[PDB]
DNA sequence: ACAGGATAAAGAGAGAAATTGAGCCGAGCTTAAGACCTCCTTTACCTTTTCA
């Protein structure tokens, strides 16, 4: 249960460089916060944009992410 | 969550209205017919907002109002009054009901939605500007009358340059927001990318008018106002 | 205190109007007429409240509450708009600028009267503008007048070192300090030189220079008419 | 124990969808050198003050 808080914490601060919107959408897309994933539309209705953009928004999101800086520590976690 | 949203009308047409038209945007909605009913609910469910009604039955809005403000259940609960506008007693009554908002019967579903988000936002993208136009969907801009296909990075450079219309951004900001990158990395790639906008977006990149260079600061995106548009 | 309430709009008549009864609800009323202007006092008052009118010269309505937003010191100023309200597009680029109200003019004074208590009921540090000048920090630029004058950087901090102590002898030593950070022994000569820059753009004769003064022995002063005087300075 | 009968809940048969990864390309991106334009510093020589 400990490499489990550790964990969220590594990862929210890895969050914290990307954009405010674009962690939301993350948080949003892999439901981190309620555990459950939403789609695309409920994000579509639910923030300003609709559908199409919360898809660049996730793409632009993990682009970001995948530079091996401001996340290499998760590398270890697979 | 979803925000509640508890909305006090008698009128079952106007309720209802209301009602489907607040789902739609996602709230949570209860509905009451009349201002004991729903001040109880209210006490009951500490809704997010309540819209409240003039014209109840045996109780004024006004009282259920000031009840809903004298309740500490209730006292902080924003409430938008719908009021039929007509006579300045209302007027001079609604000035000490404690209303937070008022919105004039009949009323357009996007004021409604407007004054519901604005209250929300207090409880708790630029895309077009002038001559430029983003249409992130095909990472194209409308520049002038002429489409301009952009590349990735150079589209979010730019859109980047447009959220801060007529500041210079610092290229450390540059660097943080399109590429995440650690500040102290090399700033030489976005000198590279403001050049290829200059050539696709001035007349004259030796000369670039929109597009500023701020020695020592940064890039600056300046667009002329609408109303210029006729001598550029 | 008195709440502090900003008011902006191009509209002299509509901002006497707002002001006078302002006053007789016993806040502390401020000016500003361009958007310029007003987003100066802004961030250098912090007011208690803006009203905002839509259609500001050289800065849109929507672009000042949208800095206004982005600035973390003016981030939860309420924002009461004063908009002519008669296209939906104006609408639709209004719902994403982060005003708090709309109020469509013509308006009842007893209706701007109940929104800035209802504002105020929910609500519940350098010099940037003074007479002839603006400064833009986001742009390095000086409006001196109604001329947009462009700065260096090292000239810019200056004139605003010494803006924030108008009417006062700066000396050499402060500036080195406040600017540079610089010993108070190091050769000051160099700002003397910067200072000359600073007048060359400001002055209407660099020889008989009349707003960046020397104080023989002191340093340097910015002395600069108060507004009811500007009328008589614009044309030299 | 064993046989018959009724039934529902859990496997096989197929294609069509949806992904999928694979090669084969040139469009996007980075690297490094050189030139090249603002901003600044500091000098040499002054003019211009306040004062004995």
């Amino acid at each position: 249960e400990v490499a489990k808080n550790l964990l969220r914490e590594d990862l929210e601060g890895v969050l914290s460089t990307l954009s405010p919107r674009e962690r939301d959408v993350l948080r949003l897309r892999y439901g981190l916060d309620d555990g459950r994933m939403k789609t695309l539309e409920e994000i579509g209705q639910l923030f300003n944009v609709t559908r199409e953009r919360i898809r660049q928004i996730e793409a632009k999101a993990l682009r970001k992410l995948r530079h091996p800086n401001r996340n290499s520590i998760l590398k270890e976690y697979i | 969550m979803k925000p509640r949203i508890l909305v006090i009308d008698d009128d079952s047409a106007i309720l209802e209205l209301v009602a489907v038209n607040l789902e739609m945007s996602g709230y949570d909605v209860r509905k009451a017919e009349d201002g004991i009913k729903g001040q109880a609910l209210a006490v009951q469910l500490v809704p997010d907002l309540i819209m409240l009604d003039l014209m109840l039955p045996r109780v004024d809005g006004f009282t259920v109002c000031q009840r809903l403000r004298r309740d500490e259940r209730t006292a902080e609960i924003p409430v938008l009054m719908l009021t039929a506008l007509g006579q300045t007693q209302d007027k001079v009554e609604g000035f000490n009901a404690g209303a937070d908002d008022y919105l004039t019967k009949p009323f357009e579903v996007e004021e409604m939605l407007a004054r519901v988000r604005a209250l929300l936002q207090r409880t708790d993208e630029i895309l077009s500007y002038g001559p430029l136009t983003l249409i992130p969907e095909r990472f194209e801009a409308i520049w002038f009358n002429r489409t301009v296909k952009l590349t990735h990075l150079e589209f979010e450079l730019l859109h980047c340059l447009l959220q801060r219309h007529g500041q210079t951004v610092a290229p450390s900001e540059i660097l943080k927001e399109v590429w995440g990158y650690d500040p102290d990395d090399d700033i030489e790639t976005i000198r590279v990318h403001i050049r290829h906008l200059r050539t696709k977006l001035e007349p004259d990149p030796r000369h670039p008018r929109y597009i500023k260079t701020v020695y020592g600061a940064g890039y600056c995106l300046e667009l002329p106002a609408e109303t210029e548009l006729h001598q550029h």
